[PDB]
């Protein structure tokens, strides 16, 4: 008989894999989930070489850190590797995100809501891992957000007082933030799994946002070719990274080590999470700063019920479109402002775009549909 | 004509006109199970031999 | 109508299926004999006289 | 409802049709609904020759997004002769379910 | 047991498949001679030293 | 959801080629270019004057920051 | 919207106010439990759990 269809194995690769159902139509931005799955086992083969010769205790987290670069063999291609791996990351997060957005992809219920907890739990393992170097922004970005983590109105102070060991910073301090970041990115495999899951009941989304049942192709050999090769084109710029330019996207004041003492000119954190520090500084206090901070990633859970509109993707709504991309805009102005000191001119234009992101989701974007919606008679 | 057919000359004349060429297909009815143009090609070769 | 040579490898290996395998293994020879003219020494010619193994005669012997 | 500057609304309605695109890939207004509960059984009522002309536009447009192209002009949905083919049918589904909801409440 | 094996015609298929198998035992003497870099069949021919 | 089990359609016809027998490049940089010059005039419109908006507020900016010093 | 508001609704939340706050406060007494909550631990004093 057919041993792919009766083999109890090679059914579940077969129905998976090779056998199922696509559109025809489908673009290049229905790529950056599988880059997004080759970005994650990556990060986990290189980091489970990194934590053979890590030691989690502050006055040698440092220097075991250089001791890998200069003495154990290809220790510094790794370590590379994975600190650009990880801009890697939340590059293709951020393109795989707008994408659902864009084409209304959040309407599979099911596999929206589990990737809004998949995006808090890779912004919590990378800031884990920020601090195990144990440099001057390793120690002003654990500070900052804890005594920011001690503005809980009944517990604060509880938990702040349980990740450092007991204490203040010493050998046992990072022991507990070194196995929370072993941790999860293997909660993360899990629960990537469970999303896909719920992907398979209806098959994909296309940009015309139309159903496409008559229309069906199978994923071999199509689109295992399309992957392979979009692949192949992330490994050639993760490489131009690692090997022409190492040091490009971090910050040369990681290179001193951690002195209470001493001081650092400027706190600017990785560029990834930029925009989220520039929301916090405009808010005059530290109850309603985290409150803010952590509101700007819960509004994506809102999106299926502020749809007003008849269609399901922008392809055919050109004042949506508009709207989509002063939203982009608006988050790299956030971006450039995180990084500026805090005077004049780059504190109302911090505040003044903090307030223009949450008007475009709550606001403006539910009422742009309506009017679409009447200029069309329906 | 008949009697001259033996077995290596039924393998070599179907080598000859069957395997590695592209077959012509035509199809009427519930056919949306017929398989991809690609799939029915790659059927016309075994990667072993 | 005289073809051009496409098909000298079509008919005697490569339709077999396996060469077609095989040429990861078979096919992995003298390559690293071949583009190695290529990288290395393209590599010490635009750096002439700045690497070790150029400078290093001249502090060598005694 | 404006009975003066209802040319002036005229012709929004006209810029906004060509504006957005799905009459350059030979498609009608009703092909591009989204398809809650609601409409997909206000599509299991439609007679037999709307169903077939429909399953053949949205075939012939998925078909040319694949290839980045598009049709013809001459060939492009005007907006006089685009037919609202499922607009009655969807109006009595809806209807149906606002009978079935004051039903269970009182 | 295993005269499932035995059959006038049965052997005759091991003379039509070893003429494809008698060569992939001589990938293993090519293909590792790459890998692992053996010094011993690197004496062999003047091609490579 | 598999195969034969989608959809109903009744009274459409497909007509395909062989990739052997087929050219790999018909025309690639004569109907290349200005296909994509059709799809850049599409949606150019749309999508840059926000990245304007973000570069007149760079410009002003950094130009008060600069004067906020030295007099 | 309409389509969840009636006599109906809140019907059964008032016949699950108390099947509610039993969702609240087991759950709210069940995070002393968990993390050793000691400015609620000796709420009442009978619970000298820590040694
Ligand atoms: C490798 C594999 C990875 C797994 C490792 C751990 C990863 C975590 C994980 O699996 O997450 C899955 C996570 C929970 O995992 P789980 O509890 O181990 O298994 C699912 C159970 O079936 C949980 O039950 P359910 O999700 O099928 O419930 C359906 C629904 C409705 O169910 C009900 O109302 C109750 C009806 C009876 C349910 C009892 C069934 C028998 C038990 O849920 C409710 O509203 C209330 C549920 C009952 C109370 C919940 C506490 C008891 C559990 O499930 C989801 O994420 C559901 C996403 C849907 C979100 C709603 C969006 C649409 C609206
Ligand atoms: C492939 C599609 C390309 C189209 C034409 C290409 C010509 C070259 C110019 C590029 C144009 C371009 O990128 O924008 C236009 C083009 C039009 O595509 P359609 O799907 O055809 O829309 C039809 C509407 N007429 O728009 C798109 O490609 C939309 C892209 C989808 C969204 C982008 C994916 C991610 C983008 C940004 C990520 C940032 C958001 C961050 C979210 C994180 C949460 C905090
Ligand atoms: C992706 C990489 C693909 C590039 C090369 C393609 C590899 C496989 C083809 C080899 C078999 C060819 C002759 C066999 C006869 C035949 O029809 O096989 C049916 C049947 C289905 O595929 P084909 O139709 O051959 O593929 C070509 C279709 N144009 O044979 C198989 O290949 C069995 C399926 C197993 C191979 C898996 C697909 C290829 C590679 C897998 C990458 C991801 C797909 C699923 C995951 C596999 C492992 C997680
Ligand atoms: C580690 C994180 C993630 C992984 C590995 C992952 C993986 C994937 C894969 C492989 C697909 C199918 C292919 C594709 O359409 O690209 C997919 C689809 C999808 N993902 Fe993710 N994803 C992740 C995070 C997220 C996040 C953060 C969101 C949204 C908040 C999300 C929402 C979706 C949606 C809605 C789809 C279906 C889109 C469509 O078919 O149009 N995922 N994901
Ligand atoms: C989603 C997965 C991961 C992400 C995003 C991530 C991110 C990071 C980041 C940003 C750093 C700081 C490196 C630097 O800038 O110098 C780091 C360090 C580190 N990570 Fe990861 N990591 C991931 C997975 C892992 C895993 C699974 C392990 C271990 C099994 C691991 C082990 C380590 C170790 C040992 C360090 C030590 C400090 C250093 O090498 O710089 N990581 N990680
Ligand atoms: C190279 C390569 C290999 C493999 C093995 C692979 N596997 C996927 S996940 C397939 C999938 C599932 C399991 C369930 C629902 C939808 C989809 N799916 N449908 N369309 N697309 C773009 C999808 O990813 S990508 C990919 C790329
Ligand atoms: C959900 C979530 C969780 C957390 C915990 C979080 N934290 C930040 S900002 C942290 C920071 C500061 C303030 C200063 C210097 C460096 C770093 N920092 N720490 N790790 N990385 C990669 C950094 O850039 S946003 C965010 C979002």
């Amino acid at each position: 008989t057919n041993i792919r269809k009766s083999h109890p194995l090679m059914k579940i690769i077969n129905n998976a894999f090779i056998d199922l159902p696509a559109p025809s139509n489908i673009s290049s931005w229905w790529n950056f989930g599988s880059l997004l799955g080759i970005c994650l086992i990556l990060q986990i083969l290189t980091g489970l070489f990194l934590a053979m010769h890590y030691t989690s205790d502050t006055t040698t987290a440092f220097s075991s850190v250089t001791h890998i670069c200069r003495d154990v063999n290809y220790g510094w291609v790794i370590r590379y590797l994975h600190a650009n791996g990880a801009s890697m990351f939340f590059i293709c997060l951020f393109i795989h995100v707008g994408r659902g957005l864009y084409y209304g992809s959040y309407m599979f219920l099911e596999t929206w809501n589990i990737g809004v907890v998949l995006l808090f739990t890779v912004m919590a393992t990378a800031f884990m891992g920020y601090v195990l170097p144990w440099g001057q922004m390793s120690f002003w970005g654990a500070t900052v957000i804890t005594n920011l983590l001690s503005a809980i109105p009944y517990i604060g102070t509880d938990l702040v007082e349980w990740i450092w060991g007991g204490f203040s910073v010493d050998k046992a301090t990072l022991t507990r933030f070194f196995a929370f970041h072993f941790i999860l990115p293997f909660i993360i495999t899990a629960l990537a799994a469970v999303h896909l899951l719920f992907l398979h009941e209806t098959g994909s989304n296309n940009p015309t946002g139309i159903s496409s049942d008559m229309d069906k192709i199978p994923f071999h050999p199509y689109y295992t070719i399309k992957d392979i090769l979009g692949a192949l084109f992330m490994m050639l710029i993760l490489l131009i990274l690692v090997l022409f330019s190492p040091d490009l996207l971090g910050d040369p004041d990681n290179y001193t080590p951690a002195n209470p003492l001493n001081t650092p000119p400027h706190i600017k954190p990785e560029w990834y999470f930029l925009f989220a520090y520039a929301i916090l500084r405009s808010i005059p206090n530290k109850l309603g700063g985290v409150l803010a901070l952590v509101a700007s990633i819960l509004i994506l859970i809102l999106m299926p019920m502020l749809h007003t509109s008849k269609q399901r993707s922008m392809m055919f709504r050109p004042l949506s479109q508009c709207l989509f991309w002063m939203l982009v805009a608006d988050l790299i102005t956030l971006t450039w402002i995180g990084g500026q000191p805090v005077e004049h001119p780059f504190i109302i234009i911090g505040q003044l775009a903090s307030i223009l992101y949450f008007l475009i989701i709550l606001v403006l974007m539910p009422i742009t549909s309506i009017i679409e919606n009447n200029l069309l008679k329906w | 004509r008949i009697a001259e057919v033996d077995a290596s000359v039924v393998r070599e004349v179907c080598s000859k006109y069957f395997y590695d060429q592209c077959p012509a297909v035509a199809g009427l009815g519930p056919i949306e199970q017929l398989p991809d143009y690609n799939r029915i090609r790659s059927g016309m070769f075994w990667l072993r031999f | 109508a005289a073809p051009t040579l496409t098909a000298r490898l079509y008919s005697l290996l490569f339709r077999r299926t396996s060469t077609f395998a095989l040429t990861i293994a078979v096919g992995a020879l003298f390559f690293e004999r071949a583009f190695d003219q290529g990288a290395d020494a393209i590599y010490e010619h635009i750096n002439q006289g700045k690497l070790w193994k150029h400078i290093k005669h001249k502090y060598e012997n005694k | 409802a404006v009975a003066a500057s209802s040319k002036w609304l005229e012709g929004i309605r006209k810029w906004y049709y060509n504006a957005a695109g799905f009459n350059k890939l030979g498609l009608m207004r009703d092909d591009t609904i989204y398809e809650d509960d609601d409409v997909k059984e206000a599509i299991r009522r439609l007679p037999e020759n709307l169903y077939n002309d429909r399953v053949f536009r949205i075939k012939r447009a998925l078909d040319l997004t694949m290839r980045q192209q598009i049709l013809p002009k001459e060939q492009w949905t005007k907006y006089e002769e685009d037919k609202f083919y499922l607009e009655p049918y969807l109006k009595e589904v809806i209807r149906e379910r606002k009978e079935r909801e004051e039903w269970a409440k009182k | 047991m295993l005269s499932r094996f035995l059959g006038p015609r049965y052997r005759e298929l091991a003379r039509n498949w070893i003429p494809t198998a008698s060569m992939w035992g001589a990938v293993g003497a090519v293909g590792l001679v790459w890998a692992t870099d053996w010094r011993l069949i690197l004496d062999w021919v003047p091609y490579i030293n | 959801r598999e195969f034969g089990h989608l959809t109903r359609m009744r009274h459409v016809i497909t007509y395909s080629l062989s990739p052997f027998e087929q050219r790999a490049f018909p025309h690639y940089f004569t109907k290349g270019i200005p296909n994509v010059l059709r799809r850049t005039r599409a949606c150019i419109l749309r999508v840059a004057p926000p990245f304007v908006v973000f570069y007149l507020v760079y410009t002003w900016g950094t130009q008060e920051f600069e004067k906020s010093k030295r007099k």
